[PDB]
């Protein structure tokens, strides 16, 4: 076990398409799947999970290759990875649609499942990352404030295993810089919390898998150009940070091109890591959006 | 948030100054920041504003009264904000203040989030 | 000596404003100063220097902190660094104007000298880099071809000494990736040549100095916003690579906003490293431009 | 530079194929690259072009006849060029060729630098 499991939850494994996925699950009721992003694992949801579990069955998987999940056997593009997550969720909700909450590259790895299987998704919450499309080619490499928030896209996508070679042995140092530089509320990331995430990402196959998601990003863009010919029809909510490190208004503005029914919120003073930086306001918004009318 | 301005002084016309805005308590890392000024006799007026850094970049707005002479920028390692004042004129004489808002547009409209600090006096002789 | 010195040239030092600068010098006649860029040293000019020395006094300094030159005492912004290079050139041509050829960050470190002391500059040749201004905030972090050419701006500018910490001890690996990824003729760089450059940059103060130039880039941009109120009046030529890794048409188009009298060339099939990648055509162009009408 | 195309085949309307352009001798890393096609009876015509990567980014141009169905992209680690063909139509049947130029505008005007390779057959 890489992270403490909340009381009332089980840490378990399930083979999907030949790949052994790790997840933490608890609660009773309709299914909500929470999908973490880069630099983290299922554990980023550990404050939201006990709350949602009062009314829902909550499952939080580790993305393939990350946390305690095996790497994918097909590949790291969004459409390939979405298969695993879709099948995992259906094993627990084969007869009813489920809700989906995703953060950061959790968005990349679920959008294809959502758009191709809309009857399976009841409500959708996306936070703090772009859906892979040509808009990401407009983000600046360098800014009047110095170090940009997106230069890691190219570092991670670089060939010759550049990122593995430079970061191996310095995973803790790189991850602290990465996380804090994308945060407004930097203090929430304790020395011990950073050590836990670094321990997980320093596993050789997790270090490589991290970067393979970015190496597959251009293929994800090409996939999504075709997939986005169909708009999303289910109720959708976007969340973005309004502070340093966040997406700001981009998140909702992009989502309006993909979804018919979308409400968006920007959390002021919050950066990229909403579940940890702004837990109480974010948790309330998610629980509210998923509970209303039921 | 407790705001502290510094860097003011007595300077000659055509000279230059750089003002610093810092937080002695709290943090304005999560917020857009702006500079304001007020002379004894006049109203307090917006001078310049800079956004937070997002994935798409950032944005600034410079009041027409100082456009081409003053610039604003942030240091995201120090969590400070600066006002670089070039080509100083006597009518730039005033107390200079910093404050924050959720976006630069609110600052442009004179709105701000926190109690004003003491400001820093700029006198151009 | 970190690099072999051409026959007929001397390797020497001169103290300027308290800083000991290294340079290689040879030939006779009016002065031409050649200023190298990041990832290299004076040695990138070693094929051009013997040709120019048939008609000129040629000096190729190492930038402060790089090669065998001491770090600057003031700072690494363009206006600060330019002071050292201007005083060095004036030591050898105190009564007559000199020509200037600069590559990559050589441009950053000479533009303020040029614009503020136009009577001291006879001709100007700028190749393969932007003059620091707000246009650089528009370069993309990530592209449809993967790794962009400009992500290193933010990597090198990052606080916490990110770049030194990740690259130290791996200078040879990083430099080969950096050079080849900015090259079209990637194989022109012998293993020994790359060994020599990595050895030079692996000196702890040279590794750090490398990145301080990028940590000062925002200050250079702000300096140049004031300086560029005066357009350059002397004859100028720009060169850019037309292949992968080069500036393409950007070089001449930006220069047209800074200079009245400018001729530009794009070398097809050539990347960022013109002196090495496309030596014969580039050398011919420089020699011609400098030789003309004299 | 010796060009080698591959990836062609027989597909049903609405299907998809991906073509690969490689250099069996030399390198086109330093040049813009383009796809062209020739149906039996017609002359060879421009399909798509992609520039080299510069510090400012890159550029593509796609012929109106395949716009919205075909995309072109490069791999700067392999030094290869690709044509992804979605929503294939019978009228897309042709031999497909790649070639290079100093800029995509030259390719748009039918110009190219090297001897044509054998091409790759696409039948819809």
């Amino acid at each position: 076990e890489e992270f403490p499991v909340p009381n009332g939850f089980e840490s378990a494994y399930r083979e999907v398409d030949g790949v052994k996925l790790h997840y933490v699950k608890g609660g009773q009721g309709p299914l909500v799947m929470l999908v973490h992003g880069f630099g983290q694992t299922w554990y980023e949801w550990h404050q939201l999970m006990p709350e949602l579990a009062k009314r829902f069955t909550v499952i939080a998987p580790d993305l393939p290759g990350l946390g305690q999940s095996e790497p994918p056997k097909t590949g790291y593009s969004g459409e390939q990875v979405a298969v695993y997550l879709h099948k995992l969720a259906r094993q627990f909700s084969p007869d009813r649609p489920f809700d989906l909450v995703a953060h950061d590259i959790g968005i990349w790895n679920t959008y294809p499942m959502v758009v191709k299987n809309q009857a399976d998704i009841a409500r959708l919450v996306y936070m703090e990352a772009p859906i892979p499309d040509a808009r990401i080619y407009r983000f600046p490499a360098f800014t009047a404030q110095g170090e940009s928030l997106v230069w890691h896209f190219s570092f991670f996508a670089a060939d010759d295993r550049l990122a593995e070679t430079l970061i191996a042995g310095k995973e803790r140092f790189f991850l602290e810089h990465f996380i804090k530089s994308h945060a407004s509320n930097t203090e929430v990331f304790s020395e011990r919390l950073l050590d836990l995430y670094a321990r997980s990402y320093a596993k050789p196959h997790s270090l490589n898998a991290s970067f393979e998601y970015y190496r597959a990003l251009n293929e994800s863009v090409r996939q999504n150009a075709e997939l986005a010919k169909t708009r999303l029809q289910m109720p959708t909510m976007t969340l973005a940070g309004g502070g340093h490190g966040g997406m700001g208004t981009f998140q909702l503005e992009q989502m309006k091109a993909y979804a018919e029914d979308v409400e968006g919120h920007v959390l002021p003073g919050c950066g990229h890591w909403l579940p940890e930086e702004c837990a109480a306001p974010m948790n309330r918004l998610v629980i509210d959006f998923l509970s209303r009318g039921r | 948030v407790q705001l502290v301005e510094s860097g003011g002084g007595l300077v000659q016309a055509g000279g230059s100054l750089r003002l610093t805005c810092a937080a002695s308590a709290g943090s304005f890392r999560g917020y857009a920041m702006g500079w304001f000024r007020q002379a004894p006799g006049k109203e307090r007026e917006f001078v310049a504003a800079v956004s937070v850094l997002t994935w798409s970049g950032d944005s600034t707005n410079i009041a027409d009264s100082v456009k081409g002479r003053f610039t604003i920028f942030r240091d995201t390692a120090k969590n400070t904000v600066y006002l670089q004042m070039n080509s100083l004129k006597p009518e730039d004489t005033a107390v200079y203040y910093c404050n924050g808002a959720s976006e630069i547009g609110a600052l442009q409209s004179g709105a701000s989030l926190w109690s004003w600090g003491q400001g820093t006096q700029v006198t151009v002789s």
